[PDB]
């Protein structure tokens, strides 16, 4: 398991060093790539870069990317998969989770809105207290 | 054989750079598809004697899938060591090391 959804800026726990930024999108590597040149990239910035200029220099050495020295940094992905994040319940909840767990924690997550298990129930409701919904405070009994 | 470096880097070196068979840091590092460093020369040596599998985690691993980590390379070339001579304060850069002890005072 352990992958994340690039789309989402999340807040480090620590400080995001820079060696676990891609050299192109300058967000976290998502699927790392690691280059002749000694340069990480996104899996899809490599072929976005790739579909470019022929030759897919590199942004920082312009090195010419020669395909045959590329590789997926599989160990570089592990280390980022590791990396601690706040919860998106920001003050509510205090976990910290690793990013390659944060999708699977948000399901379990105390104070994630959980919509109710209703016909309408339009209510906002906390994963917490949906069971204290049906408990009185919800429509139904 | 050739193993690793042996020089008491500046700060201590953080354990991902730490090669799992000789215990030192990598020395012309290289990764498996599973995503472990070694040294080159270690690596291939175990290859030779222990067969196809990653030491680690005992994934199939064969001596042509091993890519250069010429990431890692860099940064552990750029930590910063102790120069090992009796007396000798000298804190340098990894990659210059022999530099400096080519013409060091204490030898
Ligand atoms: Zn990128
Ligand atoms: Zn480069
Ligand atoms: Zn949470
Ligand atoms: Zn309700
Ligand atoms: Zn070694
Ligand atoms: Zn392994
Ligand atoms: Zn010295």
């Amino acid at each position: 398991s352990l992958d994340f959804e690039p789309s989402i800026e999340y807040q480090f726990v620590e400080r995001l060093e820079e060696r676990y930024k891609c050299a192109f999108c300058h967000s976290v590597l998502h699927n790392p790539h690691q280059t002749g040149c000694g340069h990480r990239f996104c899996q899809h910035c490599i072929l976005s870069l790739r579909e470019l200029n022929t030759v897919p220099i590199c942004p920082v050495d312009k090195e010419v990317i020669k395909s045959q020295e590329v590789f997926k940094d599989n160990c570089c992905k592990r280390e980022v998969l590791n990396l601690y994040v706040y919860c998106s319940n920001a003050p509510g909840c205090n976990a910290k989770v690793i990013l390659g767990r944060y999708q699977d924690h948000l399901q379990q997550c105390l104070f994630q809105p959980v919509q109710c298990s209703n016909e309408k129930c339009r209510e906002p409701v906390l994963r917490k207290d949906l069971k204290e919904h049906l408990s009185a405070s919800c429509q139904f009994r | 054989e050739i193993q690793g470096y042996d020089v008491e880097f500046d700060p201590p070196l953080e354990s991902k750079y730490e090669c799992p068979i000789c215990l030192m840091a990598l020395r012309e590092a290289v990764q498996t598809p599973c995503g472990h460093r070694f040294c080159k020369a270690c690596i291939i040596k175990s290859i030779r004697d222990a067969g196809h599998k990653c030491p680690v985690d005992n994934e199939i691993l064969l001596e042509n899938q091993l890519f250069p980590d010429n990431f890692a390379k860099r940064e552990i070339l750029s930590l910063m060591v102790k120069c090992p001579n009796e007396g000798c304060l000298h804190k340098m850069e990894l990659r210059h090391l022999e530099d400096h002890q080519a013409h060091c005072e204490f030898a």
